[PDB]
RNA sequence: AUGGACCGCCAGUGAUAAGUGGAAUGCCAUGUGGGCUGUCGAGCCCCACGCACGUGGGG
């Protein structure tokens, strides 16, 4: 499981709260505290690797193993923290679902995030389209017999280079489970 | 006439030249134009003739020149010719009458007194507003405007040697902006290529409109 | 085999972490264990000899020689340690390859990393341009009857001293075993 | 120009071959920045016209 970093540089905006007391003395209105908390915002990119082999052998069985895979893939796309989210909801859904099946070594797109994101304008389908240049040209330059799916929340463009478009991210989950038995 | 931006730098590190004094600066918009005609009548107002404004003063300047005679650039310049260059007519759709325009004057209102141990003065004041009767009574029947008065100080010229150059005096220039009514089409045209006010070498006079 | 270090100073990134707990005995929100792990991050600069001379005595054979440095190579790109894996999928492909084959000394490209770069901007790029540019000066300086070849995974920049750019890193390699 | 004067310790050398620091990890639970507000006369010089109130041109 990897750490999620943004594909562009964010500094920090300090956020200056206060905290009043909803009853009144003379002499005074001074709040009940008064502080600053940090927040970010951004689109973050996310990864994570799934050693089938050995998770069979931890699991013994093949279909248990396909079980939790598929929930496990499931659960990461579905869930966010529940880390500052009470006064912030931040809940969201990935706007990039990219499943591979690979069957020499696991390969993650981070490199593709190194030269930083100059903005003023959206940031979901440069990322997008610049990790579909990646994943291209790194198709192109490690040739493998893989099986390759995604799912995206943007039909502007059109990805070719990540694989059979499928129509949902349950949908790409199950058939990319399924194609991974 | 026609227009051009321009941005002139310091000649050296050591501000040498030219943005240290006005009259280098003016120099510096004289020595562009080589060739340069003037005729002159009994107290008209003067078309010889260049025009120029200046937006801001913390990158060494940033100018606009609008004049007759062909802008040509010189040592520690643009990148290129300009920074641009184009013609202007104001023949253009005609600037209809009775159509509006915006515009943006600079000015200098003054009225003129006598002063003790003089050799009488002009002074940059004219309660209750004067400025506004100032320029709009200067503003003859063609495209009139709106009067943005301020309060505020100051601009100095200092010479840098030369002879038959300005020595050292301060002036007031407001900055009226706003959108020109059109009254007259020729009387705000030869009002523009002229030149709005005495001192036409020390930005004071140039007009710019636009369209709706 | 040569160490691999980053071609842009990188400093260490403290990394606050905790271990939550289940099973609360007060409803306090105090967890099982706090921590602070050191991690960083970089783009890494590697660099590797094989003296086939020494290797056809080893192997004695010419045959199993090639085998095995074909394989020494592709396993060279392919793999990443599995040093603090499994919490951080730092699994990756060279963004940029070389092989040159040399018939009088090995040589490393170390010197034209010395000055580190200053960032702010990408870092690939960068490096990929300036190594072709040190190839290139070297090139002309220590002149040689070597072959050169390289794969990429940017089609932005030529690297023109790198040799001729083969197709994929299998490629380079086989076509760079085969010249030896 | 002194128990001093003159006066070379000194010609040769691989420290060498081998090596994962490695497995595990929510920093969290709570917050008004607030009450109040029209932006409306000394300036240096020259020349021109002037009803001696001033007006315009070039520095």
């Amino acid at each position: 499981f990897a750490h999620a970093f943004t594909v562009h540089g964010t500094t920090v905006e300090v956020d200056f709260f206060t905290a009043v007391d909803d009853i009144p003395k003379e002499n005074d209105h001074g709040s009940g505290h008064m502080n600053a908390g940090q927040f970010s915002a951004g689109t973050f990119y996310r990864y994570a690797n799934v050693n089938l082999d050995r998770l069979v052998e931890n699991t013994g069985d093949a279909q248990t193993a396909r079980t939790a895979v598929a929930e496990f893939l499931r659960a990461f796309l579905s869930t966010v923290p529940s880390g500052k989210q009470n006064a912030t909801a931040a809940m969201t859904l990935p706007d990039l679902v990219h499943i591979a099946v690979r069957f020499d070594r696991p390969i993650s797109f981070a490199p593709a995030f190194e030269t930083a994101l100059y903005g003023s304008d959206g940031y979901t389908l440069r990322a997008c389209q610049e990790l579909n240049n990646y994943a291209e040209r790194l198709r192109e330059v490690w040739p493998d017999d893989a099986i390759r799916g995604y799912a995206t929340v943007e039909n502007k463009t059109d990805l070719a280079a990540l694989g059979e478009r499928y129509d949902s991210y349950p949908a790409l989950i199950d058939a990319m489970v399924a194609a991974a038995f | 006439t026609w227009l051009t931006k321009i941005v002139p730098d310091l000649r050296y590190r050591q501000t040498r030249a030219d943005f240290r004094t006005a009259g280098n600066l003016h120099r510096k918009l004289i020595r562009l134009s080589s060739d340069l005609g003037e005729e002159r009548i009994a107290n008209p107002r003067q078309q010889s003739g260049l025009l120029f404004r200046i937006e801001e003063t913390r990158n060494e300047l940033y100018l606009l020149v609008q004049s007759h005679s062909p802008l040509r650039v010189d040592r520690l310049g643009p990148g290129y010719h300009g920074v641009q260059m184009r013609n202007l007519d104001p023949f253009l759709a005609r600037l209809d009458k009775g159509s509006r325009v915006r515009y943006r004057i600079v000015a200098s209102p003054t009225k003129r007194l006598g002063r003790s141990e003089n050799n009488t003065q002009r002074l940059g004041l004219k309660r209750g507003a004067a400025a506004e009767e100032w320029w709009h009574s200067r503003a003859a029947a063609n495209g009139l405007e709106l009067l943005s008065t301020y309060a505020q100080t100051l601009d100095d010229v200092r010479d840098p040697g030369t002879a038959d150059r300005s020595r050292k005096i301060r002036h007031p220039a407001v900055r009226f902006d706003g959108e020109a009514v059109i009254s007259d089409v020729d009387a705000v045209r030869h009002a523009v290529l002229n030149g709005i006010g005495r001192g036409k070498s020390y930005g004071c006079g140039l007009l710019s409109l636009a369209l709706i």
